[PDB]
């Protein structure tokens, strides 16, 4: 109820409007793909930096990439669990059960694609 | 929700209803007391079990008793 | 407009109310029937807001109580001076301050406690004092015990005068409410007279008395052969020989040629190499400048002569567009509510005490103060704890003001109303900040401990593996080391030795030296910030949710100090603002305990020690760079490596520290039964004891009852704080006296 | 020579402990001139230590393997080895004093209840009455057993406040 | 006088008087009988 | 009889990662199971 | 009272800014409570969900998420200004329930029209032991 | 020293016994709560009324006796 200049800013409003979570202009698969790509690309960062094999060149990036892929898979499993255990009962298709399942599938597809993209960028 | 039970030792002093912060008790006509009033709980589903009515009871032991159990959204005092 | 308003004899000095214990409140006026009355007698004694609804009587009681506390303080100071006059070796300490320990408390040989009178040196036996009173008296020019005797007698006389003044200003001539409400006159007189005039008087004492005595003491002459301060005051030849500018005789002051005063009003920032303290000329010019600034500031507010500033006009004028009524109703709040002023005074007093502790360990403003490691450690810890207690009492009395003296009519769209209106966002953001700080500090410590126990020293957050150096603190240290070089060219050296430079030592013991900052220092500083943030969150949640909340909408009607609202809504135990302060007291204790542990370890490892030809050999050998990064390092290299002096102190003069350590452990453990448990168990136990005494017909007329839940929480937190404080006190003092 | 222990006078560790204490007291004493108050204080401490060590010996006290005296608590065994003055006589004396306290408190509780507002007398003590009961408690066991005999010491279970079952 | 006497007749004041009396008695006994342990006449 | 040498390399990650993960998944579905 | 009043959503809210402890998502998922009163003049009162507001000269309507907040506001208005307000409960589907003045005379009175329910006609302490009522689902105080 | 620590053990055992038998004997009723049988074995309190009634169930007596047992062992 308490409106604030930062919450009601038009720049903030249009920045949150075109986000994949609040766009409401596409299938949940595309939003999940974008979410997985972005979050996997950022999550690969701390893993290629400070892992136990960070002193060993070459293998550090590979180990961090598989750790990021495992974290992405764990997040996808928790997303699927939340979708199955949250929307099991009675206009946005994301809030639906199978819509959230498709969102989770897009999320894991985007996560592995972003992990592979981060591996390519670190190799180059 | 919780269970509010009122016994015949009540003197109809209306202190429990004034101490109630959720409007659970009420005063009904009676003949077993000098004040001709008896406490009732027609809205026990809204009681949270705060035991504020028991503090205001002037009689020895308690003429009104609150027993907790089977908490709900109204009984847990949740605004969410 | 501003004038003295005094009623003549409103209260008669009669002992008829001393016979009745419960008289200030109508609840206790009926007499006692249970034992919880007695505690209620000792709990609502100073609750003057509950005794009467009249602000004038409350203000008169506050004035009288302040006079009584000043009388008590002056009695304590006079007793300290008397103990220094008679049962002390101050004259022996003046001959050789680097070899005779300061002692001012002597015990009576009764049951074997005469072993506590240790060999402090100078042919004296007593307890090694850590108050630093010897260094304060040396900084004040006190030489003989006659001056200490005169100071003690004057302190007793002024204490009696203040005690009679309290009696007079309450019973005989009681000021009215309009007299107390003149905040502009109070501020002007306090800035100009209480602070500025006292600063000028102390500056004049330093110029005319303390500086020549300190200069002659640093010259190495006999203190008995030092001329008396009145000889410096009257005869100008000695003061001209010691300082040629005194030969002018007040000429440069009234001719604006103040540079001629540069010989005895210096700017040589740093430590005196002769004594390891601050330069007395620097302190003289400092107190003179402070006096000038405060006399300037004391002519700011308008009282009776047209010119000046109006506090209400200033507060109402400072209103922005993002705040609505900016500082609108605060003038009426602070002129009618004693508790808001109490919160402000306690917060600023505690913060200033913390500042005093930090800037006193940094610059020792006393001759032969830094050499006495125990005095510096005790003073830092004492001011630290007093500041913490004051800043938690600030939150307590702010919550009391929120419950009692808050009026929604005067606060519609002002700043207090908007703070209440977004208190949930405030508490949520503070909770997130506290959680993030605790994670990225304590989890870092746990990470270091795990990777140490897993045999991965390269995976640790240490000074050798992962360099999380404090680049901002190091940059500030480097900039302040170059402060006399470019930005303050009139200073002879740096303002303190902590920024950098060389090592100043007195008598073979290091007085001050540069302090290096590493990853462990960053970790403990962020830990301290986290603990302060959590305590701030607790006290702010107590203050802002004191009136109402989503859980309890009518918390204001329940009062400030209530135990609970029953087990309803899942349970409302410890929901009051008083319980919030009771919870935050432990967090303040934990924060300040970690702070003083960091101070003691850091100054024992990287500051204190001895100075030989090879270099500076510290007390602990500088293990803080390699041991402070893990919890096990504090467990072993700080708590187990030290505290061996406390446990081996038996049979020596330090054995009282070990006994006090054991008693403090006992009180800390005994507090937990009041912190845990409840009231019904002890009530039924008391019922069984009542049956036992009724069998023998020895049941008291006053019915024994268990302590109240609020009372039990208060007893638990008080015994817990006392036990922890005395444990740290005994451990610190024994360790710093035996090896220091 | 009970419990496999030796008397303090016959023991060697007792004399060794006394010698060590005298040695450290003399080491503390040697740092002060004889014409100083700490010298007289340490001399008085040494004299008190010597007097205490002499009084602990030749008094029946015995120590085992450490020179620290031991106390025998069983009556009869302490009676036939002159160890009754260790704990047996002090426990009787403490029982006498504790009965004095209990009798004085009982007399003040009973004697301040037959008046209006007994809690006022409980909170503001009748000092002459308290002193009179203080000086009248020298025969506490006689009055206690007499109150037991006449039944006024104990209350019946009908007038006693009792918790529900 | 009688009001001050009743103030002195209050429980903390008489407890304080008992405290000084008992403490002084025990301290003087310990001083004039230095460190006894066993009752030996 | 004697387990192979790779048994600590397989059973420990199974009962430390996989088995607790499937247990928490089953428990989470059981907690939020609605009619 | 004689006739149960019907709430009006078009009644003006009291003059107030933004509240942080206001209605949460439960207001659009579960029931929420609405308090109405009749102010003869404009004055400043203190809400239980935040700071202070100003009521309008006329009907005044406020919304809360808890019945305890509604009764706290009701008793504050009755003790401070003798306002006699009344609050309804509105569910997610729009069902309106009359809550505080069930007979319109407030529960402090009697009105000789309320039937006392949940009243045990035996004295407290005369209830049977829990061993007497075992494996039956009936509590000793529920008989 | 063995004698003193044995008496400490006796103190711990007797105190834990005191707490546990006070919880068991006053389980179904007491003067502060005559109807303690109707509230079950593990109930929090009766509220702040009658001076305060927290930790009045026999479960709370057991939970304090756990602390005392831990100290004794
Ligand atoms: C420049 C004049 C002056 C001075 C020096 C003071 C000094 C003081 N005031 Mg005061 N005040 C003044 C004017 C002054 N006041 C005016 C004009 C008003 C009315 C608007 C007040 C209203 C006021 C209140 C309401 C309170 C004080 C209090 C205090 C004390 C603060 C505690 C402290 O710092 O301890 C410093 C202590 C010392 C330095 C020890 C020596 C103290 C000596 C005896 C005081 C001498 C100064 C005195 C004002 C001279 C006039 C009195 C004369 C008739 C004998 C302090 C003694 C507090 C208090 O009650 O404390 C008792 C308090 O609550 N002041
Ligand atoms: C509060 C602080 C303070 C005090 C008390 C003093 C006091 C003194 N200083 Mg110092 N001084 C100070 C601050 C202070 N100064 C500061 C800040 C500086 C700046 C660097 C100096 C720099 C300085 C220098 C360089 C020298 C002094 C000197 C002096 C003396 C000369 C006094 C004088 O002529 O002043 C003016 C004094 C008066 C006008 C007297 C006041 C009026 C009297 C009291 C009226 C009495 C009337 C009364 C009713 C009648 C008597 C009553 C009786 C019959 C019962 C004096 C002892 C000089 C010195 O020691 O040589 C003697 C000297 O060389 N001082
Ligand atoms: C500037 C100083 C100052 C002043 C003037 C006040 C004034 C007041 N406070 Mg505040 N307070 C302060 C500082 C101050 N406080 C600080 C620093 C804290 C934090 C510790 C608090 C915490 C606090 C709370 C939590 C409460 C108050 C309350 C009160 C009121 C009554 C106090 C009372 O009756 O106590 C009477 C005196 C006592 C109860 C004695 C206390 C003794 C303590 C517990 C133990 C002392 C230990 C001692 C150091 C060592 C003993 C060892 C032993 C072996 C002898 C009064 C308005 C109360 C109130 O109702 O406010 C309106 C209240 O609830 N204050
Ligand atoms: C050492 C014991 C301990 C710990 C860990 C905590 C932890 C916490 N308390 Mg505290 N508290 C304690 C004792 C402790 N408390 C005591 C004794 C009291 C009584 C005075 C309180 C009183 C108290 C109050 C009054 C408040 C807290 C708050 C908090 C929270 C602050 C979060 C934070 O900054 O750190 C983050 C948490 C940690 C660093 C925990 C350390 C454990 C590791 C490092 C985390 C990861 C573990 C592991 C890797 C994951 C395992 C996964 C799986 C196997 C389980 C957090 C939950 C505040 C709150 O609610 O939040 C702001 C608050 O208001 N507590
Ligand atoms: C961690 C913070 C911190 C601290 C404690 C210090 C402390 C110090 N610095 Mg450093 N400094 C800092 C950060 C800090 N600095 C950051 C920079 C980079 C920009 C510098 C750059 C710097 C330089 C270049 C120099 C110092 C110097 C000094 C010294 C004197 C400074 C002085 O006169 O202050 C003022 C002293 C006061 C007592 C004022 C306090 C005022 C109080 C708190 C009230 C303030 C209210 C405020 C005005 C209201 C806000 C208004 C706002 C809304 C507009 C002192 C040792 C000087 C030095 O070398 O020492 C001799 C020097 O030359 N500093
Ligand atoms: C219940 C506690 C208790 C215990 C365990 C003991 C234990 C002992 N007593 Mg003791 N005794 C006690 C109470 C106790 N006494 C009391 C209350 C009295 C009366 C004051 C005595 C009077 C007594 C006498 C008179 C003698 C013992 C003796 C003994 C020893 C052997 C006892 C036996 O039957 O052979 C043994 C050390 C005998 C002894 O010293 O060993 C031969 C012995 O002669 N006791
Ligand atoms: C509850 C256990 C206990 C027991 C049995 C004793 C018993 C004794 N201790 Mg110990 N003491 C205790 C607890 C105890 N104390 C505690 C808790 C402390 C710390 C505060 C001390 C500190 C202490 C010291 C420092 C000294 C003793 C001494 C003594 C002796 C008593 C001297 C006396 O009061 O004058 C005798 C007084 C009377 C007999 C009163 C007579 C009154 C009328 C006439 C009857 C005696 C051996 C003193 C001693 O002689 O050491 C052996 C001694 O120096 N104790
Ligand atoms: C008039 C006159 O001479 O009064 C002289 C005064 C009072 O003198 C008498 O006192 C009596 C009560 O004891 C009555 O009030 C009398 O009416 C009064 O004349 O005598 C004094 O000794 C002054 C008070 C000294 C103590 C002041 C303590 C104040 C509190 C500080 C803490
Ligand atoms: C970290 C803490 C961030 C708090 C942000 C809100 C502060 C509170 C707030 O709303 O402040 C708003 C304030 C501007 O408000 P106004 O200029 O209208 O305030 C003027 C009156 O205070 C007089 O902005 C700042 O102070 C900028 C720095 C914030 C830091
Ligand atoms: C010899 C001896 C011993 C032993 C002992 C014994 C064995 C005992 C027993 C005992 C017993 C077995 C007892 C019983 C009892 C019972 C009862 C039942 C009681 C009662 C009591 C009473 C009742 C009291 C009272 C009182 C009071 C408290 C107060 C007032 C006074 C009077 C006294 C009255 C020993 C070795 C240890 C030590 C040494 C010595
Ligand atoms: C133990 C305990 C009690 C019982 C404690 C009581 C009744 C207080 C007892 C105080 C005593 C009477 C103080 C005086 C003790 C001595 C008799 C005085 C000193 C004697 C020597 C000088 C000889 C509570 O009432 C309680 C309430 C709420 C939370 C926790 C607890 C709690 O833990
Ligand atoms: S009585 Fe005790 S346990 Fe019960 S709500 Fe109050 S504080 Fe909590």
């Amino acid at each position: 109820m308490l409106e604030t200049p930062v919450t009601s800013a038009p720049i903030v409003a249009n920045y949150l409007s075109n986000l994949p979570a609040y766009r409401t202009g596409v299938a949940p698969n595309l939003r999940g793909v974008e979410i997985g790509l972005a979050h996997g690309f950022l999550l690969a960062g701390p893993f290629i930096k400070l892992g136990p094999l960070r002193n060993v060149p070459g293998a550090a990036e590979v180990v961090g990439c598989m750790s990021a892929a495992g974290l992405v898979l764990i997040l996808a499993l928790c997303l699927s669990l939340y979708g199955n255990a949250a929307f099991q009962s009675t206009q946005d298709p994301l809030m639906s059960s199978e819509g959230w399942a498709k969102f989770a599938g897009g999320f894991t597809v985007g996560g592995l694609s972003g992990v592979a993209w981060a591996y390519v960028l670190t190799q180059v | 929700a919780h269970v509010v039970k009122i016994y015949d030792t009540c003197i109809g002093c209306t202190q429990c209803v004034r101490a109630c912060p959720l409007d659970v008790l009420e005063m009904v006509p009676w003949d077993g007391c000098k004040a001709a009033q008896m406490a009732s709980s027609p809205r026990t589903e809204d009681c949270v079990g705060c035991k504020r009515c028991e503090t205001a009871c002037p009689t020895d032991f308690l003429s009104v008793r609150v027993y907790l159990g089977n908490e709900s959204t109204r009984s847990l005092g949740l605004a969410y | 407009k501003v004038k003295i308003a005094v009623d003549r004899n409103p209260v008669e000095t009669n002992f008829e109310k001393w016979a009745k214990p419960g008289h200030f409140s109508r609840a206790l006026a009926k007499g006692p029937n249970t034992t919880t009355w007695i505690w209620n007698l000792h709990a609502d004694a100073h609750d003057f807001d509950n005794h009467t609804s009249d602000l004038e009587e409350i203000s008169r009681k506050v004035f009288s109580a302040h006079f009584g506390q000043l009388g008590i303080i002056l009695i304590w100071l006079s007793g300290m001076y008397f103990h220094g006059a008679r049962f002390s070796n101050y004259e022996g300490w003046l001959s050789d301050p680097t070899h005779i320990k300061p002692s001012a408390q002597v015990v009576w040989p009764i049951v074997g406690q005469e072993i506590l009178n240790g060999d402090v040196g100078g042919g004296f036996q007593g307890i090694q004092i850590t108050s630093g009173f010897f260094q304060l008296w040396r900084a004040s020019g006190i030489t003989s015990e006659l001056q200490l005797y005169s100071t003690a007698i004057g302190g007793l006389v002024l204490a009696a005068a203040c005690f009679f003044a309290g009696w007079f200003h309450y019973h005989k001539a009681a000021p009215k409410l309009e007299w107390f409400q003149n905040v502009e006159s109070m501020l002007n007189h306090h800035l100009a007279g209480l602070l500025g005039l006292g600063s000028l008087a102390w500056a004049g004492h330093q110029i005319h008395v303390s500086l020549p005595v300190n200069k002659l003491l640093d010259a190495g002459v006999d203190p008995k052969e030092i001329p008396l301060p009145h000889e410096f005051l009257l005869n100008q030849s000695i003061i001209a020989d010691l300082y040629p500018s005194f030969s002018k005789g007040l000429a440069p002051f009234f001719t604006l040629n103040w540079a001629e005063y540069s010989d005895f009003l210096t700017f040589k920032g740093g430590l005196n190499p002769v004594t390891g303290g601050l330069w007395l000329s620097d302190t003289a010019h400092h107190h003179l400048a402070i006096a000038v600034l405060f006399l300037v500031a004391g002519h700011q507010y308008r009282t009776n002569w047209g010119i000046g500033h109006s506090i209400k006009d200033i507060l109402e004028s400072h209103k922005g567009p993002f705040t609505g009524n900016g500082h609108a109703g605060l003038y009426e709040i602070l002129t009618t509510s004693w508790h808001a002023q109490l919160a402000i005074n306690l917060a600023l007093f505690g913060s200033l005490s913390i500042i005093v502790a930090h800037h006193m360990y940094a610059m020792p403003p006393y001759p032969y103060l830094a050499t006495d490691y125990g005095t510096q450690l005790s003073l830092f810890t004492h001011h630290m704890w007093i500041g913490g207690f004051c800043v938690v009492g600030a939150g307590a009395h702010a919550a009391i003001f929120m419950v009692r003296d808050y009026d929604p009519t005067n606060n519609y769209n002002n700043l207090l109303d908007r703070v209440i209106r977004h208190r949930d966002a405030i508490i949520s953001h503070l909770n997130w900040v506290s959680i993030f700080l605790g994670f990225h500090s304590f989890g870092l410590y746990i990470h270091n401990d795990t990777m140490s126990a897993l045999g991965r020293p390269q995976d640790m957050f240490s000074d050798t593996a992962i360099q999380l150096q404090p680049v901002f603190a190091q940059w500030i240290q480097n900039t302040h080391f170059t402060a006399p070089q470019l930005t303050a060219p009139n200073a002879l050296a740096a303002t303190s030795l902590t920024w950098g430079g060389d090592v100043v030592a007195v008598g073979g013991k290091v007085a001050m030296m540069p302090i290096a900052l590493g990853t462990s220092d960053f970790l403990v500083h962020h830990i301290h910030a986290f603990t302060i943030h959590v305590t701030v969150l607790i006290l702010l949640k107590g203050v802002l949710f004191a009136r109402s909340s989503r859980l309890i909408p009518d918390k204001a009607n329940l009062g400030f100090r209530f135990p609970c609202d029953g087990p309803g809504r899942g349970g409302t135990c410890q929901v009051s603002a008083w319980d919030h302060v009771f919870l935050g007291l432990f967090w303040m204790y934990n924060s300040l305990s970690i702070v003083i542990f960091h101070f003691s370890w850091k100054m024992q490892s990287d500051v204190w020690g001895t100075v030989t030809d090879s270099g500076v050999s510290h007390i602990t050998g500088g293990n803080f760079a390699q041991s402070a990064n893990t919890i096990n390092g504090w467990l072993r290299d700080f708590l187990w490596a030290q505290s061996s002096q406390v446990i081996q102190s038996y049979g020596s003069a330090l054995s009282a520290y070990g006994l006090m350590f054991l008693g403090a452990h006992f009180v800390w453990a005994f507090s937990l039964m009041f912190l845990f448990s409840g009231r019904g168990y002890w009530q039924e136990l008391i019922e069984s004891i009542v049956w036992a005494h009724n069998k023998l017909r020895v049941a008291p007329s006053i019915q024994p009852r268990a302590l109240s839940i609020t009372q039990g929480r208060a007893v638990g937190v008080a015994h817990y704080l006392l036990g922890g404080i005395a444990t740290t006190w005994s451990f610190f003092l024994a360790r710093i006296i035996a090896v220091g | 020579d009970v419990a496999g222990l030796t008397p303090c006078s016959e023991s060697k560790a007792y004399n060794k402990l006394e010698r060590k204490e005298l040695k450290t007291l003399e080491k503390r004493l040697k740092k002060y001139e004889p014409g100083s108050a700490p010298y007289l204080a340490l001399q008085a401490t040494k004299e008190r230590t010597q007097n205490r060590f002499k009084n602990y010996a030749k008094a029946g006290l015995l120590c085992g393997n450490d020179g620290l005296p031991h106390l025998i608590s069983d009556p009869g065994l302490a009676l036939r080895f002159n160890h009754a003055g260790e704990v047996f006589i002090p426990t009787f004396g403490f029982l006498y004093v504790a009965g004095y306290i209990g009798h004085v408190g009982r007399q003040y509780i009973i004697k301040s209840k037959e008046d209006a507002k007994p809690t006022d007398k409980e909170i503001i003590l009748d000092v002459p009455l308290a002193l009179q009961l203080a000086f009248q408690g020298w025969a506490w066991p006689l009055a206690a057993i007499q109150e037991l005999r006449n039944g006024s010491l104990l209350e019946k279970d009908e007038n006693i406040t009792v918790s529900p079952r | 006088m009688k009001d001050f006497t009743t103030y002195l007749s209050t429980a903390p004041v008489v407890g304080l008087g008992w405290a000084i009396f008992t403490s002084g008695l025990l301290i003087e006994i310990n001083r004039f009988f230095p460190d006894p342990l066993v009752f030996s006449f | 009889f004697v387990p192979p040498a790779w048994a600590p390399s397989l059973f420990v990650p199974l009962t430390g990662l996989v088995l607790p993960a499937i247990g928490m998944a089953w428990a989470f579905t059981y907690i939020q199971k609605e009619k | 009272p004689w006739k149960q009043p019907e709430l009006d959503p078009d009644t003006p809210s009291p003059i107030f800014g933004g509240s942080t402890g206001g209605l949460l998502r439960k207001a659009q998922v579960e029931e929420f409570y609405v308090t109405t009163w009749e102010s003869p003049k404009e004055q400043i009162f203190e809400m239980p969900t935040g700071g202070a507001a100003i009521m309008r000269k006329g009907p005044n309507l406020l919304k809360f998420a808890r019945k305890e907040q509604c009764l706290a506001l009701t008793t504050q208005l009755r003790t401070k200004f003798k306002m006699t307000p009344c609050f309804y409960r509105v569910y997610a589907d729009g069902k309106v329930e009359y809550l505080h003045p069930k007979d319109g005379v407030y529960p402090e009175k009697v009105n000789a029209g309320r039937v006392g329910v949940n009243q045990n006609m035996r004295s407290i302490g005369e209830n049977v032991d829990p061993i007497k009522v075992k494996f039956t689902g009936s509590q000793p105080f529920t008989i | 020293g063995d004698f003193l620590v044995h008496h400490a053990i006796a103190l711990g055992l007797h105190t834990t016994t005191l707490i546990l038998v006070k919880g068991a004997l006053d389980a179904r009723g007491s003067k502060l709560m005559p109807d303690k049988k109707d509230f079950g074995y593990s109930f929090p309190c009766d509220g702040p009324g009658r001076g305060g009634t927290c930790d009045i169930s026999a479960y709370d007596a057991f939970y304090l006796a756990v602390f005392w047992m831990l100290n004794t062992i």
